[PDB]
C-alpha cells in the first residue's frame, strides 16, 4: 500500500491520502521509503502541494533526508513552491540551515534556479549564507547562471552588506 | 490546468 500513497502524495489527491491514513497505528508506512529514498513527505513538496505536506504533518512525519541529502525544504526551493516552504518554516526552524552532500542550502538552490520569491522568503527569516563544497554563496551561483530578479531582490534586502562580506580569497571561480 | 486535472481525475481499475 506504500505504492498507492507515494502516487496520491506525488500528485495531491489529498481525499485519497486521508484514506490512506486513517489508521493512526503504524507509522513505519507514513516514513517509508522509495526507490530514490523519498517519504510522501518529500514527493509532496517536490510538486507544491501545500495542503497534503500540511496534512502529512498534522498527522506526524519526520523530516528524512534523501539518499543525496535533499530534505523537503530543498525540493521545495529546487521548485520555487512558496507555500509548502511557509508551511515547512511556519512548523520548525531548526530545518532551514540545513546542508546536502554538497553542502548546499535551500537558499542555494533557490537562488541557482533564479526563484525570486523563494530567496526573499528564505532571506526574511534568517538564512545562514554559508559555502558551497566549491565556496560558492548562493549570490555567487545565482550571478553564474544570470539569474538578474534574484540578485536585484538580494540588492534590495537589507541583509545585502552581509551577503558582500562572504566569499573566498583562495578560490579562483567565485574571484 | 493540467496538474487540476490529475489532481481531480477519478481513477478505478488503474490503481497499485
Amino acid at each position: 500500500k506504500k505504492s498507492p500513497l507515494h502516487f496520491a502524495a506525488s500528485y495531491g489527491r489529498i481525499n485519497t491520502c486521508q484514506r490512506l491514513l486513517q489508521d493512526i497505528s503504524d507509522t513505519r508506512l507514513l516514513n517509508e521509503g522509495d526507490l530514490h529514498g523519498m517519504t510522501p513527505l518529500h514527493l509532496a513538496a517536490k510538486n507544491g502541494h501545500d495542503k497534503v505536506v500540511q496534512l502529512l504533518l498534522k498527522k506526524g512525519a519526520l523530516f528524512l533526508s534523501d539518499h543525496n541529502g535533499w530534505t523537503a525544504l530543498h525540493h521545495a526551493s529546487m521548485g520555487g513552491y512558496t507555500q509548502t516552504m511557509k508551511v515547512i518554516l511556519d512548523t520548525n526552524l531548526k530545518c532551514t540551515d540545513r546542508l546536502d552532500e554538497d553542502g548546499n542550502t535551500a537558499l542555494h538552490f533557490a537562488a541557482r534556479e533564479g526563484h525570486a520569491k523563494a530567496v526573499a522568503l528564505l532571506l526574511s527569516h534568517n538564512a545562514d549564507i554559508v559555502l558551497n563544497k566549491q565556496q560558492a554563496s548562493f549570490l555567487h551561483l545565482a550571478l553564474h547562471n544570470k539569474r538578474k530578479e534574484v540578485v536585484l531582490t538580494i540588492i534590495r534586502s537589507k541583509r545585502w552588506d552581509e551577503c558582500l562580506k562572504i566569499f573566498s580569497h583562495n578560490s579562483p571561480g567565485n574571484k | 490546468l493540467i496538474k487540476l486535472i490529475i489532481q481531480k481525475m477519478e481513477i478505478i481499475s488503474e490503481t497499485e
